[PDB]
């Protein structure tokens, strides 16, 4: 199997750990990750898609002609990319009038958008492309560690479209995470957002960072041993405000974060250092 | 003193009915049937800790109160979480008619400096989150390349890019200057 | 035109059509798929607005339905088969095995007493206990028993210490071919199941109830003798949380109408249970208050004024369950216009109006068309609301929709007027 | 058109439970049909003249029967009928002959001063002209509302305590056509 | 920012029942009866030049909201002119 490998901002350019242990993850399950040549933001949803819908339309469909050409499925590991490009995909193939605006806009650059692939999630595909069982015929290391799962906002909503599993009491990504040994330990506020989509994060960092507050607060009362998440902005939400919080309000909480692919990573027995684990800021 | 003479009553003058047909015929028509239960506000989660009122975002844009939504900084507080779309027993695309919103607002320079460096660093770079050298010498050790194979590898995607920026006129949107590359 | 009626159905709506039949001088056949008549009426401690007993008011009627000499009375049997036309209607009904004889059994409840195996009491929606040979309530419509084959272990004690010998455990199903000119559809409802609604959590959080489950709680001859208590602990909560509108004016469930009933008992039973417990916390989480009969207003009033009854103008967003399992109902309050989380120690949700279990497979028997909202539908919706299309098929109660006791009543009467003209004229 | 000139009004209130639910007034009941009647005039003014801009000023929407809160889905969806959720404290006839409604808006919890062309009373139902003569020749009783009192209010809701005489429609209190035919036929 | 932990929410920490009571039989009592159709506060003359509304101060006792009442200015913005009571359909 063949699919286009969409790395977006965060996880390439402030977590390569994942992208790493992403890749040995795909090698070992034999699915070809196929670079995206030329890509960039997706855009990230929050900023453009906030501040014009034409631009990001535009550049998420330049990203996806870029796997277009390739003849391949997209497949993203972030939910903010995730929800972008699917988003404009699911817009595009839907909308003629948009998707000739949009093509007009692409013209300049040498390219056109056809509507030809499917934007995919990482566990989505993991899911169901790989299965449980052969995600679990590949455990070497049965983990021992209560790990509690932060679903993100834009994996599973908007429902309607994504019809992935239920937004409220979804069971995907805790089966992926038991199929390693961990424990999916249930808190309060467990669908909560993490503060940092919509822009959020950059305008008021004092909202986000109480987003996260109240997220720790409840994982910590639960007892976890680590936050999993398939989101790299969740990812530096959770990581790096966990160092802010501690910097405004002196609030200690040195909860690990991991990606579901470090996670499974961890369990399949993958070097150390493939992890990358020197990126993140709270140490695991 | 606590008087104000027009910030306590609502007449025409504060009333925009383009503001609202714009809005609906550019995807935000499932705002006409809100019947204001609330379900969205008890499920907004920045609206626990904020001034931000997502009905009350719903109800001035079908009313038509485009000075009262554009330049309310609250507006900003939604994190498209989708909590309250999901839950909406009439079905109201609450997060487009944010978006739109926020969309109009943007043109009426309602734009924050750091959303304007994101757009900036995603102008100049094509990321919004730029890699720096110490991700570079880490994404160097554990055996990948030194760039990913992204707009920072290849100079004619940032130019596609930047080709895009400039037909849809984002870079005049954020006030970003070619000639210095500054905002 | 042949002179004889089938009533389906033996609640408040089919006893009082078949009761007008009756009277009226045709000789009239009631199908009932329970053991005993009464339908949910018979559930119902008060009824609003008046709070007057619920059951002292229909046992009478059940009563004279049991003793009427132009009504035949056909209790857990079901309608199998429905030919013909008006005047002209064959139908075969299979009367299921009670393995108890009727004409023996006297309901004195021996064979109850002496039963060893427990099973639910379809009577108290799944929150009261009875045994594998039951009745349902002492005020049954036949008086007699009944035995679950599903949990009968053949133990043989009821055969002894039954005296009439009515115990009957190679009983087997009867078939029944009966000739009628008319047929009135009684069917009622069932209630809304609220287990979908994942974030008020019934069916996971421990004190989440119903409406209809508080109604036989609080009954004097319910399960519970007549006591609210907390499901967790068995004690008496002090903070009651009810919801409106749960199953109904919902599109994210495909549940776009109203129930028209679950304001007025919602507050019905708020003010009863602010009258047995005065010391009580009640609050209402409502969109709209729908007080539109007669005297439901003045009922609202007065569930604010002598109660002290709160309201809350806002649909909760969730409901949160605590470690020491008390309920976070976290809402808007709209008309202060902020985010309220509020505790309670019970929470009742205000369920709907549903078609009853196997409506779907009567209405293709008979042939009966159906509403957008899935009860049947009428002949036409301002002028013929108790006819169908089909010629000789009447509907009465809440089988044509959602509606109180009185309304159904009054169909249930104009039903039996519009069946009787034809069979009057004879032709 | 508006009385005053023979012209169709551009802009049009309605203005729910006027006589009803109102103790200023002795009027504590509900009158059970404005509330549809209302959206439905509402509706048919959008048809006839869709250029009409059409508010309504509620305290409940009370479509509880068969199909009613379709109706109030569609009077917003199909027909932009804008609702306001206040009962209007004042209407005040401006010089020009148009009429400001002044009333809060409950939900944007602020006063609102809006102008319209035409306001519509969405008045209530009361006993007919010359009932108590005919409730004292028959020898009936009457109800709190003013209208008359059936026998028993669950189980006899067409027959009253006089033997011999019975209720059908409004007669025994407001409600819709559809109940009124139920009840003449049940009174048959 | 915009972050405010306390002012956006409302718990039982807010609430005093014993306010409430003290009201009521002080002479308060019929506002336990208010619906909340907001007639006062279209007729109130202070309420659309100032930040007051009458109805949240009503809803507000009734929820027990008191040191909500007590400290804010917009209490005394009142003149007693009755015609919120004049026009009341609930007599409150
Ligand atoms: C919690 C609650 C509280 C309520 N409180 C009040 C109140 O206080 N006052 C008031 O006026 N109204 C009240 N109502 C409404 C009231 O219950 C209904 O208006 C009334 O019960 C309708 O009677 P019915 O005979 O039409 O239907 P039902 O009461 O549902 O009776 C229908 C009968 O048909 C039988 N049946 C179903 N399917 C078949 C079949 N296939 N074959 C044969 N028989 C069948 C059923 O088992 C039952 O015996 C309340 C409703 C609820 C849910
Ligand atoms: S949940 Fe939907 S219907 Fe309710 S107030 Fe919000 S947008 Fe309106
Ligand atoms: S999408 Fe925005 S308005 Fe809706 S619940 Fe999330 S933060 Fe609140
Ligand atoms: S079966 Fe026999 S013992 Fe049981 S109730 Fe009937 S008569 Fe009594
Ligand atoms: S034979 Fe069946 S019904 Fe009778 S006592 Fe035994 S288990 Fe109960
Ligand atoms: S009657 Fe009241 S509680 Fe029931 S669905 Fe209608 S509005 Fe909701
Ligand atoms: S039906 Fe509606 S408008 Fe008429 S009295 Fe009742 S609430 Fe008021
Ligand atoms: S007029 Fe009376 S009932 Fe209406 S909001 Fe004011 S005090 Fe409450
Ligand atoms: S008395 Fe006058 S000033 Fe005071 S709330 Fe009532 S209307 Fe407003």
């Amino acid at each position: 199997m063949e699919i286009a490998y969409f790395l977006g901002c965060i996880m390439n350019n402030r977590y390569p750990g994942i992208e790493k242990a992403t890749r040995v993850l795909f090698d070992k399950l034999g699915i070809e990750l196929k670079d995206m040549e030329g890509a960039s933001c997706c855009p990230a949803p929050g900023v453009f898609g906030s501040f014009d819908k034409t631009t990001w339309a535009a550049i998420a469909a330049r990203n996806i002609t870029i796997a277009e050409d390739m003849g391949a499925d997209i497949m993203t590991e972030c939910n903010g990319c995730f929800g972008s490009l699917f988003e404009t995909n699911h817009l595009l193939k839907e909308d003629e009038e948009m998707k000739a605006k949009i093509n007009e806009i692409l013209k300049e650059t040498g390219r056109e958008y056809k509507g030809e692939v499917n934007v995919r999630h990482f566990a989505e595909v993991l899911y169901n492309d790989v299965g449980l069982d052969k995600l679990s015929e590949l455990v070497e290391k049965p983990l021992n560690l209560n790990v509690a799962v932060h679903y993100g906002c834009h994996f599973l909503k908007p429902s309607d479209e994504i019809n992935i599993d239920n937004p409220e009491r979804p069971t995907i990504l805790d089966e992926i995470v038991e199929v390693t040994g961990a424990k999916s330990v249930e808190y309060k506020d467990k669908m909560m957002c993490c503060g940092a989509g919509g822009g959020v994060r950059s305008r008021d960092l004092d909202v986000a960072l109480d987003f996260t507050r109240e997220k720790l607060t409840n994982m910590k009362e639960a007892g976890v041993d680590a936050i999993v998440n398939v989101c790299p902005f969740c990812h530096l939400q959770f990581d790096v405000g966990q160092m802010e919080i501690k910097d405004k309000f002196g609030e200690e909480f040195d909860i690990p974060v991991l990606h579901l692919a470090q996670l499974l990573g961890l369990a399949m027995g993958l070097p150390k250092e493939d992890l990358v684990v020197d990126a993140h800021q709270v140490c695991v | 003193t606590l008087l104000q003479r027009e910030e306590n009553i609502i007449r025409k003058g504060n009333i925009d009915k383009e503001f609202s047909e714009k809005i609906k015929a550019a995807g935000g028509d499932s705002l006409e049937y809100c019947f204001q239960c609330g379900t969205c506000t008890g499920s907004c989660p920045s609206g626990r800790r904020t001034p931000y009122r997502v009905r009350q975002i719903i109800r001035k844009a079908n009313v038509g109160l485009k000075d009262e939504i554009i330049s309310d900084p609250t507006l900003w507080m939604c994190t498209t979480c989708y909590s309250c779309q999901e839950r909406c027993p009439r079905k109201v695309k609450i997060v487009d008619v944010v978006k739109l919103a926020r969309n109009e607002a943007a043109k009426a320079g309602f734009m924050a400096p750091a959303h304007k460096a994101v757009g900036s660093f995603v102008i100049k770079t094509g990321h919004g989150v730029p890699i720096n050298d110490a991700t570079m010498e880490l994404r160097k050790a554990v055996g990948l390349g030194e760039l990913p194979p992204t707009t920072h590898q290849f100079p004619e995607a940032l130019e596609e890019v930047q080709k895009i920026i400039k037909a849809t006129g984002f870079d005049q949107l954020i006030g970003y200057n070619w000639e210095t590359g500054e905002l | 035109v042949d002179d004889k009626a089938l009533v389906i159905g033996g609640g408040v709506a089919g006893i009082q059509a078949a009761l007008d039949l009756a009277d009226m001088g045709f000789k009239t056949y009631m199908v009932e798929k329970r053991p005993s008549i009464s339908g949910r009426m018979g559930q119902l401690d008060k009824t609003f607005p008046t709070l007057d007993c619920s059951m002292c008011i229909l046992a009478p009627k059940m009563v004279d339905v049991g003793k009427h000499d132009n009504i035949e009375l056909i209790t857990y049997a079901e309608v199998k088969e429905v030919d013909g036309y008006i005047g002209n209607f064959k139908v075969k009904i299979e009367k299921k095995p009670r393995y108890i004889d009727e004409e023996l059994c006297t309901g004195c409840g021996s064979c109850v007493e002496v039963c060893p195996i427990e099973m639910p009491n379809y009577f108290d929606e799944g929150i009261g206990m009875t045994k594998a040979v039951y009745i349902p309530f002492p005020q049954a419509v036949p008086l007699c028993a009944t035995i679950d084959k599903d949990y009968c272990i053949e133990c043989m004690l009821c055969d002894e210490v039954c005296e009439r010998g009515a115990v009957k455990h190679d009983q087997e199903p009867e078939e029944i071919e009966i000739e009628v000119g008319t047929i009135i559809v009684a069917t009622g409802y069932d209630a809304y199941d609220p287990t979908e609604k994942l974030e008020y959590g019934y069916g996971r959080h421990t004190n989440v109830i119903t409406g209809l489950e508080l109604e036989r709680m609080i009954n004097a001859s319910g399960p519970t003798d007549g006591k609210v208590l907390k499901p967790s602990d068995g004690e008496k909560p002090k903070r009651v949380a009810f919801i409106h509108c749960v199953g109904s004016r919902d599109e994210q469930i495909g549940k776009p109408y109203c129930s028209r009933v679950c304001c007025m008992y919602i507050m019905k039973n708020a003010q009863l249970i602010k009258d047995k417990m005065p010391d009580t916390e009640v609050t209402l989480y409502y969109m709209d208050i729908r007080a539109f009969g007669k005297g439901f207003e003045e009922f609202y009033k007065r569930s604010q004024e002598k109660y002290g009854i709160k309201f809350i103008r806002g649909r909760p967003a969730e409901v949160i369950e605590n470690p020491d399992l008390t309920l976070t109902v976290r809402s808007e309050d709209t008309l202060l216009g902020k985010v309220t989380e509020y505790d309670y120690d019970m929470v009742v949700l205000g369920v709907g109006l549903v078609p009853p279990e196997g409506a779907e497979t009567l209405r293709q028997t008979i042939g009966l068309s159906k509403s957008a909202d899935g009860f049947l539908m009428e002949a036409h919706p301002k002028l013929r609301p108790v006819d169908t299309l089909t010629d000789g098929v009447y509907l009465a109660g809440v089988a044509q929709g959602p509606k109180d006791i009185p309304d159904a009543v009054a169909q249930a009467s104009g039903a039996a007027a519009r069946a009787a003209i034809p069979m009057v004229k004879g032709e």
